[PDB]
């Protein structure tokens, strides 16, 4: 029941160059899909496990 | 002429019903979070979440 275009969101914020309120939804769930396909670093990997 | 014995009838009918026009008042109808919606194939309608 999550929704991940909050975590998108704080994502582009802390990137701190792009404006969010010009970036729609379709865009930062393409970012998501992308972002899913990356291994997670082994430091919040291992504590995640 | 007026025959009592060819105008004597005794008439038949059930003693007391209760007559409904609205059928589906009857049935208590809810439905799912539209979060988890599913459509034909037993997936959610919108999985872009």
């Amino acid at each position: 029941q999550k929704k991940m275009k909050s975590i998108v969101e704080d994502f582009l914020k802390r990137l701190q160059i792009f404006d969010i309120s010009r970036v729609p939804d379709d865009q930062m769930y393409r970012l998501r899909d992308r972002l899913r396909l990356l291994p997670v670093e082994i430091r919040r990997l291992d504590i995640f496990n | 002429q007026f025959d009592f014995r060819a105008s004597m009838h005794m008439l038949t009918s059930n003693l007391t019903f209760t007559v409904y026009s609205d059928l589906l008042a009857f049935v208590s109808a809810d439905t799912v979070e539209p979060i988890n919606a599913v459509a034909f194939d037993n997936m959610r309608i919108m999985n872009e979440l």
